[PDB]
C-alpha cells in the first residue's frame, strides 16, 4: 500500500525522444502515483524529479518545501523534451555531485530511480561506472527502470552488478509501469528504514 | 591476428588536410574502439582521439575541432581527416586499438600501428646537392654532405653497401624548409687514397641516385 | 590536461641490471596509469595497463606499480632487446597524456670523440656556398658540445648539428656540426676551427684547417 519511512527519492526521468509524448505522460502518471503511495515530507519520504536529456532539468528538489499535492501537480506539469540523447552517465553524474553533493539527512536511505527508455552514445558513457561507484559511495542506492525495447540493458546489468541493492525492473513498455508500481514502491520503501 | 595499418598522404600542404585511412584487422570494429596517436618529430607521443564500436568520437580539444574519425565497420577501416594543417602537425601518425570497454573502463592502447609519416610544408621535391667530404693516423675519415633537399628520407650508402661497419649517416635537420645530412666514414689508410671510397645517395621522390667519389684535395 | 612527469629523460644501465623508470602525475590518477615501450626501430607496444597488469605476451621482468600520483615501472633483470623509450600514460581523464619518456641508455667505458673538420668540397663552392663540416664520432658518454672558430673568433650563426642516437654495437655516440657560409665569407677568412668538449678530455679536442 504506501509507505512511511525515511527516504530521499529521486525521481529520473528519461527526456528523450524514445518515449513519444503520450508515453512520457505515462511515465509522469507513475512518477505522481509513485508519489500518491509515498509520506512525502521532510521527515518522511523525501523526492525530487528530474527530466533528463544532454542536461537534467530539476523540478522538484529534496528540500523544496511545497505541499505534497503541489509537489504531484509540479511532477504533472514536466515539460515533455523529446531529446535525440537522454544521458544515464551525466543523471548519475548529476545526482552525486548535485543533489547528493551533501548527506544532510544520513538518517535516510537515498534511492535513484532510473526510468530510462534509452540508450545513450557509447562516448557519453566513458564515466559511467565511475559515476554509479561514487554513488554507491554515497549509499545511494541505484534502482533502473528498464521501459521499452531500447533501455540501455548493459547499463542496466552494470548497475546490479556495482551493489547488491541495486535491483532492476525491466519494463516492455510504460504500460507495465502501473502493473508493478506496487512492487517497486514495496522494494524502495523496504530499502530504507522506519522512524522511531 | 590483431593488426592496424595506416596509409597516409606522405606529404601535406600548410592550410590543406590529411586524409590517412586505417586498415584494421583480426577483430571487428563493433567490439573495440581505434586511437590516433602522433609522434611529433624528436618528440614524444600525442593522442588526438578516437572512435568507439557505436561511432561516437572523443576528440582532443587541443585540436581546435579540426579533427574527424570516422569508420567503415564492413570494410575495417577508420578513417582520419585533418582541416588546416601547419607545419607544427608534422609527424608519424598511428592508429591505435583500444578496447573502448566503459563497463570495465578499460581503454588502453593495446595494439599499434606501424604509423605514418607526415610532413606538412609548402617545398617542392628538391634532389639533393652531394658534395664529397675529404680530409683538410692508420684510419681516414671521409664524408659525404647531403645537402638541400626534400622531402625525406635519403638513402646513403658507401660503396654500394660495402662498407658499413665504419659508417655514421647523421639524421636530417631542416637547413631552410630543405633537408640537409651527413654521411662519415672511416676506413684504413691503407685503402684510401689508393682505393675508391664512394658514397651513394638516393632520394626517391626525385628518382634520383647520385655517386659521389671521395677525391683528395686539388 | 594532466601532466605527467618522467624526470630522467635518460638512463644508463647495464644489461642484468634492475632497472626502475619513474612516472609520477599532476593529481590523483586512481591507478589509472598505463605503460608504452616504443623500441630503436619505432614499434610501440603496450606493456603494462591498469598500473600492474601485463599485456599478453610482455615478459614478468616487467612489473608495474604505484597509486595517486607516483607510479613506475620496473625491468628486474634488463635483457638488451630491453633497450628503448619507456613513456607511461594516464587515463583518468580526457584527453589521455602520456609522460615526456625515458629512453635506456647501456652502459659502456667512456670515449673520446674522434674529431674530423672538413672544408667545403670545390663543387659546392661552385655555387657560392660553403659548408664546412665536423664529425665528432664514437664518444661516450653522450653528453658534449662543440664550438666553431673562424680566424680565431667564435662563430654560432649557420651552424647546424645533427646527433645520432646510441649506437647498437659499440654503445657510442656521434654528433655532426656544419659551419654554412657564403662563398664571399668563407674566402673571407683562413682560419676554420672546430672544437669538441667532451668528459674524456680537459683539453679541447681541436681540428682546423688554413685556406691554402
Amino acid at each position: 500500500m504506501y509507505c512511511s519511512r525515511l527516504l530521499d527519492l529521486v525521481f529520473l526521468l528519461d527526456g528523450s525522444s524514445r518515449l513519444s509524448e503520450a508515453e512520457f505522460e505515462v511515465l509522469k502518471a507513475f512518477v505522481v502515483d509513485m508519489m500518491e503511495r509515498l509520506r512525502i515530507s521532510q521527515k518522511w519520504v523525501r523526492v525530487a524529479v528530474v527530466e533528463y536529456h544532454d542536461g537534467s532539468h530539476a523540478y522538484i528538489g529534496l528540500k523544496d518545501r511545497k505541499r505534497p499535492s503541489e509537489l504531484r501537480r509540479i511532477a504533472s506539469q514536466v515539460k515533455y523534451a523529446g531529446s535525440q540523447v537522454a544521458s544515464t552517465s551525466e543523471v548519475l553524474k548529476y545526482t552525486l555531485f548535485q543533489i547528493f553533493s551533501k548527506i544532510d539527512r544520513p538518517e535516510a536511505s537515498r534511492i535513484a530511480l532510473l526510468l530510462m527508455a534509452s540508450q545513450e552514445p557509447q562516448r557519453m558513457s566513458r564515466n559511467f561506472v565511475r559515476y554509479v561507484q561514487g554513488l554507491k559511495k554515497k549509499k545511494v542506492i541505484v534502482i533502473p527502470v528498464g521501459i521499452g525495447p531500447h533501455a540501455n540493458l548493459k547499463q542496466i546489468r552494470l548497475i546490479e552488478k556495482q551493489a547488491p541493492e541495486n535491483k532492476a525492473f525491466v519494463l516492455s513498455s510504460v504500460d507495465e509501469l502501473e502493473q508493478q508500481r506496487d512492487e517497486i514502491v514495496s522494494y524502495l520503501c523496504d530499502l530504507a528504514p522506519e522512524a522511531p | 591476428q590483431v593488426q592496424l595499418a595506416e596509409s597516409g598522404p606522405g606529404l601535406v600542404a600548410p592550410s590543406q588536410s590529411l586524409s590517412i585511412t586505417c586498415t584494421v584487422s583480426g577483430f571487428s570494429l563493433t567490439d573495440y574502439g581505434v586511437d590516433w596517436v602522433r609522434q611529433p618529430p624528436g618528440k614524444g607521443l600525442e593522442w588526438l582521439g578516437m572512435i568507439w564500436g557505436d561511432g561516437s568520437t572523443d576528440y582532443n580539444s587541443a585540436l581546435k575541432s579540426r579533427l574527424s574519425i570516422t569508420k567503415d565497420n564492413s570494410k575495417s577501416q577508420v578513417f582520419l581527416k585533418m582541416n588546416s594543417l601547419q607545419t607544427d602537425d608534422t609527424a608519424r601518425y598511428y592508429c591505435v586499438r583500444d578496447p573502448a570497454d566503459y563497463g570495465n573502463y578499460d581503454y588502453a592502447l593495446d595494439y599499434w600501428g606501424q604509423g605514418t609519416s607526415v610532413t606538412v610544408s609548402s617545398a617542392k621535391t628538391t634532389p639533393p646537392s652531394v658534395y664529397p667530404l675529404a680530409p683538410g693516423n692508420s684510419m681516414v675519415t671521409l664524408g659525404c654532405l647531403v645537402k638541400g633537399y626534400f622531402p625525406e628520407p635519403v638513402t646513403v650508402t658507401w660503396n654500394s653497401g660495402s662498407l658499413s661497419s665504419g659508417v655514421h649517416t647523421f639524421p636530417a635537420v631542416l637547413q631552410s624548409d630543405l633537408y640537409t645530412l651527413s654521411s662519415s666514414v672511416t676506413v684504413p689508410s691503407s685503402t684510401w687514397p689508393s682505393e675508391t671510397v664512394t658514397c651513394n645517395v638516393a632520394h626517391p621522390a626525385s628518382s634520383t641516385k647520385v655517386d659521389k667519389k671521395i677525391v683528395p684535395r686539388d | 590536461d594532466i601532466q605527467m612527469t618522467q624526470s630522467p629523460s635518460s638512463l644508463s644501465a647495464s644489461l642484468g641490471d634492475r632497472v626502475t623508470i619513474s612516472c609520477s602525475a599532476s593529481q590523483d590518477i586512481n591507478k589509472y596509469l598505463n605503460w608504452y615501450q616504443q623500441k630503436p626501430d619505432g614499434a610501440v607496444k603496450l606493456l603494462i595497463f591498469y598500473t600492474s597488469s601485463l599485456h599478453s605476451g610482455v615478459p614478468s621482468r616487467f612489473s608495474g606499480s604505484g597509486s595517486g600520483t607516483d607510479y613506475s615501472l620496473t625491468i628486474s633483470n634488463l635483457e638488451p632487446e630491453d633497450i628503448a623509450t619507456y613513456y607511461c600514460q594516464q587515463y583518468e581523464k580526457l584527453p589521455w597524456t602520456f609522460g615526456g619518456g625515458t629512453k635506456l641508455e647501456v652502459k659502456r667505458a667512456d670515449a673520446a670523440p674522434t674529431v674530423s673538420i672538413f672544408p667545403p668540397s670545390s663543387e659546392q663552392l661552385t655555387s657560392g656556398g660553403a659548408s664546412v663540416v665536423c664529425f665528432l664520432n664514437n664518444f661516450y658518454p653522450k653528453d658534449i658540445n662543440v664550438k666553431w672558430k673562424i680566424d680565431g673568433s667564435e662563430r654560432q650563426n649557420g651552424v647546424l648539428n645533427s646527433w645520432t642516437d646510441q649506437d647498437s654495437k659499440d654503445s657510442t655516440y656521434s654528433m655532426s656540426s656544419t659551419l654554412t657560409l657564403t662563398k664571399d665569407e668563407y674566402e673571407r677568412h683562413n682560419s676554420y676551427t672546430c672544437e669538441a668538449t667532451h668528459k674524456t678530455s680537459t683539453s679541447p679536442i681541436v681540428k682546423s684547417f688554413n685556406r691554402n
